[PDB]
């Protein structure tokens, strides 16, 4: 049930897919003959997200499907400042 | 590569990106990589240096889309009595199309 | 909630487990994904061989160590031809 | 709900934090990304950082292409102005400096650059800043005007028609005419080369233009043809312009039934295209306060016009010519409503700070003073007179004195001397002169402006009325002079009945006269019958005071564009 | 109260 | 008046002349300058003989062309009594590549 | 009449004297023993100043003494940004 996102130079991403849906760009790819070929996981590719953003991308994932509608206090996600440019190309490209 | 603006140039990756968009409309295969990857495309005719390309993207794909249409009007209308089945069978394979279209064209 | 990156070369599975969860249903996870017998694999607890019993909360980590923003990794490795390959988890990637 | 906050916004705050070593890569970013870290930059404090990169051409060029987020665009750039930075000078400079290198080029670096300075003078024109668009503009205009080529006509008679409104905003009405005649100059060109160009903005910008020199007789004229060169393909903006400038033009030349349509067709295109928080929408809630003003329902304009100051004060930031100009237009509508009843706290609170911002950012000798002064010369009258002191009194009304002197002399240096602004400065200067108890110096320059509203604008007037109630209160309650007095207030009440019906808000000052005038002189059948009219006056004022509000007066979607044109052309016969 | 408003 | 820059191989003549001159005063400008017969100088303007007929004006140069500011160049070539020479005009130099600093790097 | 203002690269710009002491360095270089040259028209050499920026000054020099004391309105200098930088230290060094 887990999709399987593939980050540029290859490296497996394999996430909830409840999780990857938060984000708009992946249930778009997901969808439209995204979903004609269908296995027990759901292959998603980015070809330009490096894998060192693209853990940080999941990690939001999983964050933000946690802390979602929660009345305790929500610490800030810890972006390290030498990915921060590319996560926020990252962010914008996924819309999460 | 990277998610950044790139000088590309259109007519290369538009031509990449109409052999795969006139599949996506009336049902036909298209390999989930290709599809994943006209993603990118779209992202980077987005945000390519100097000028986005979001305006003669948006633009050819009216023109297609228009083209599209009036083929499958030629395709309809020169056949009568059977124009309602012929119809229906353009609409449902329009209207899946252009769902997953809006699906791959959202950024 | 504790929120794990069990990973093995280029697979970045992301999963969660309660902290009063013990170790072996972590393969009962790998098994709906990888498809894979659950004796025929390990984890690499930082590099280190894990015990198929014990449980999460004793294992070296806790709810605070393994947040959803920053889950903890966790190594694995599987057995080929009548050997078992040692662990070749590699960094994703070095940030510009 | 406690949401997390969006990884685009998380990382937005990372790079932020992160903006001195990453100034560089910032540049390197999609158009929509580029606007977020410089809008997170304003919204942290941060306006130097975010000062030092929008005084460059081309990251604002870049920030300028985000449409949807202009209002934030503008409310940080005027946060800039406030700063200290003079940013809309430096990219004005920088523009036309990087645009005179390119005069040889070929035409895709030419057209690139025309576009990008359509783009930046068009912010600025919208953000107020006049002097500093005029550059933009020329700059664009002298690029158009250089190859013989067909297109080159198009682009150079849409920089004139952008000149000629920047010129408007800027006062700088002498040039306007030669803008004017240059940019017709084009469209004779582009006519005899088989390629008519639409003459909607034009003509609404000569029709602004002659609305503000005071050529009501002729503006009028220029904006029935404004009016009649709108068509249905034009951009929804210059219909707006034409319709609003038409209806200035309208109610000043008492075509009010005429102006209420047009002015609620620009609102109602204003309200639907843009929306309720646009400076377009802001632009025709004053012409529509404007409008309410110059027919007596006063009332509904205070609550326009402060609705257009509340869009104004939002988009934009403090210290703005618009945001001074509708404090400048809502202390006057405010200064009238509460003039009976004596209230003026909020009128003189947006008076001087109308003053204060104009002071600030426009030069001493700037005509925009010469109207914000004079509302608070109104207004410090007022409350002088309301005040029992004699030396507050005293000090208010020099104060007045200095204000419209200035206004005068302003009006002077650029009206001339027979100009109907010069008259309303003449009548305001009676008007303090009589409170100034120099009776004299009152009645001549009161008789002053009699003369000059008389021969320019008219007998049968609004302005002419107002003017000899002035002079015959000035001869009943003060001078003693009662013979004349019943001439110019039997004048007056003509006029305003004629011109307002019987609820005209002047017509109890009148009344209140003539009644003086003649208990003065007995004649009790005269006093008896006249408190009857005002009694009568009463009774109409308070059942005609619950109307509804004034913003969904005019519905949603109540006419149509060709319509409302159509309407106002055909009965022009 | 004598006058009426300023123009 | 026209402003120009007669160029030969490196040297370049910053001289002025009239937009009813023709090119007999330019070439005795020459004869003053480098002491060479107007008779060893052909002159062009973007790969184009000048004949000693015709002005300055009809040639294609303009006092909006070759404006003080930036002259406009013509080039030069010398006999030396073996079927002239063809132009060689030498490029001044490359300014210091001045990268755009918005690209994406 | 002329003077011959050779570059470091070469390229001899052979300008008008008048032209030249419009620069006070230039008509240092041209008193006391660079007056000396007996060879007709003097030559200056400029082995800090490169031929490309040696060309703007001379064109400078024939943009100033042709726009002096002018009763129309006057055009700025044309200045290439690629240039800007080097032309002011060349203006600084020959004090024009
Ligand atoms: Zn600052």
């Amino acid at each position: 049930m887990y999709v399987k996102l593939i980050s540029s130079d290859g490296h497996e991403f394999i996430v909830k897919r409840e999780h990857a849906l938060t984000s708009g760009t992946i249930k778009a790819m997901l969808s439209g003959p995204g979903q004609f070929a269908e296995n027990e996981t759901n292959e998603v590719n980015f070809r330009e997200i490096p894998s060192h953003v693209l853990s940080k991308v999941c990690m939001y994932f999983t964050y933000k499907v946690r802390y979602t509608n929660s009345s305790t206090e929500i610490p800030e996600f810890p972006i390290a400042p030498e990915i921060a440019l590319e996560l926020l190309m990252a962010a914008n490209f996924l819309d999460c | 590569t990277s998610l950044k603006p790139r000088v590309v140039d259109f007519d290369e990756t538009w031509n990449k990106l109409l052999t795969t968009i006139k599949a996506v409309v009336m049902l036909e295969y298209v390999e989930r990589a290709t599809w994943n990857d006209r993603f990118s495309d779209i992202y980077a005719l987005c945000v390519a240096y100097p000028e986005p390309l979001g305006e003669r993207l948006y633009t050819e794909t009216k023109i297609f889309l228009e083209n599209h249409v009036r083929h499958l009007h030629k395709r309809v209308l020169e056949s009568e009595e059977q124009v309602l089945v012929m119809y229906h069978r353009y609409w449902e394979e329009y209207s899946k199309g252009a769902d997953y279209m809006d699906c791959l064209y959202r950024y | 909630d504790v929120f794990l990156m069990i990973r093995r070369h280029k697979t970045t599975i992301f999963t969660d487990a309660k902290e009063s969860s013990t170790v072996f249903e972590l393969k009962r996870i790998v098994e709906g994904i990888l498809k894979r017998p659950p004796d025929e694999q390990r984890l690499y607890k930082d590099d280190q061989l894990l015990d198929d019993g014990k449980t999460l909360g004793e294992c070296g980590f806790t709810s605070q160590t393994a947040r959803p923003q920053a889950p903890a990794t966790v190594g694995l490795a599987f057995r080929a031809d009548d050997t078992f390959e040692a662990l070749c988890i590699e960094p994703f990637s070095s940030p510009p | 709900e406690w949401i997390p906050e969006t990884l685009y916004n998380t990382a937005i705050s990372a790079v932020v934090d992160n903006y001195i070593r990453s100034r560089r890569d910032i540049r390197s970013l999609p158009e929509n990304i580029q606007f977020d870290v410089y809008y997170k930059l304003y919204q942290q404090g941060r306006l130097c950082q975010l000062g030092s990169e929008f005084c460059e051409l081309e990251v604002f060029a870049k920030v300028l292409r985000a449409l949807d987020k202009r209002h934030l665009l503008h409310h940080c750039f005027q946060a800039l102005m406030d700063h200290g930075v003079k940013v809309a000078s430096v990219l004005a400079y920088s523009f036309s400096r990087r645009c005179s290198y390119i005069a040889e080029s070929d035409a895709a670096v030419k057209e690139k650059a025309i576009q990008v300075g359509f783009v930046l003078g068009g912010f600025l024109s919208d953000a107020g800043w006049y002097s500093d668009a005029e550059k933009v503009f020329l700059s664009c205009l002298q690029l158009c005007t250089l190859h013989d080529e067909m297109l080159h006509w198009f682009r150079a008679v849409e920089c004139c028609v952008r000149l000629l409104h920047v010129r408007n905003g800027n006062c700088k009405y002498h040039l306007g005419e030669e803008t004017f005649k240059l940019a017709q100059t084009y469209m004779d060109k582009l006519s005899k080369h088989g390629q008519q160009a639409n003459k909607a903005a034009l003509y609404g910008e000569l029709c602004a233009l002659l609305f503000a020199k005071s050529h009501y007789d002729e503006a009028y004229k220029w904006c029935i043809e404004a009016m009649k060169e709108i068509t249905a393909g034009l951009p929804v903006k210059v219909v707006v312009d034409v319709l609003r400038q038409a209806s200035k033009a309208c109610v000043v030349k008492r075509e009010f039934k005429k102006a209420e349509q047009l002015i609620k067709h620009a609102v109602y295109l204003a309200r639907d295209h843009f929306g309720s928080k646009h400076p377009k929408y802001s632009d025709t809630l004053l012409d529509y306060g404007f409008y309410l003003l110059n027919v007596d329902n006063i009332c509904q304009s205070v609550a326009i016009y402060q609705a257009a100051l509340d869009i104004r004060q939002s988009v934009f930031g403090g210290k703005n010519i618009h945001v001074a100009t509708a404090h400048e237009d809502l202390a006057y509508s405010s200064y009238v409503h509460q003039y009976s009843s004596g209230k003026f706290d909020n009128a003189l609170f947006h008076a001087e700070r109308a003053i204060g911002i104009i002071t600030h950012i426009l030069p001493e000798d700037h005509l925009l003073l010469a109207s914000s002064k004079r509302v608070k010369a109104l207004i410090l009258e007022e409350i002088a007179i309301d005040c029992h002191n004699k030396e507050t009194e005293q000090r208010l009304l020099q104060e007045a004195h200095d204000l419209h002197l200035s206004s005068l002399q302003l009006a002077k240096k650029a009206f001339g001397e027979f100009n109907v602004q010069t008259a309303k400065h003449y009548g305001n200067l009676g008007r303090l002169y009589q409170s100034m108890r120099k009776f004299k110096e009152a009645e001549e320059m009161h008789i002053k402006a009699i003369q000059i509203k008389e021969q320019l604008l008219g007998q049968e007037d609004y302005e002419v009325a107002l003017s000899v109630g002035h002079l015959a209160s000035l001869y009943n309650y003060d001078m003693n002079q009662y013979e004349n007095a019943e001439k110019l207030y039997l004048r007056s009440i003509a006029i305003g009945k004629k011109l307002f019906g019987e609820g005209y808000s002047g017509l109890e000052y009148d009344y209140r006269g003539l009644i003086k005038l003649y208990n003065s002189i007995g004649n009790y059948e005269k006093v008896f019958e006249y408190h009857n009219v005002l009694s009568n006056w009463n009774r109409l004022r308070d059942r005609q005071y619950s109307v509804t509000d004034a913003l969904e007066d005019v519905s949603t979607s109540p006419q149509s564009t060709e319509e409302v044109v159509q309407s106002f052309l055909i009965s022009q016969n | 109260l004598t006058r009426n408003k300023g123009p």
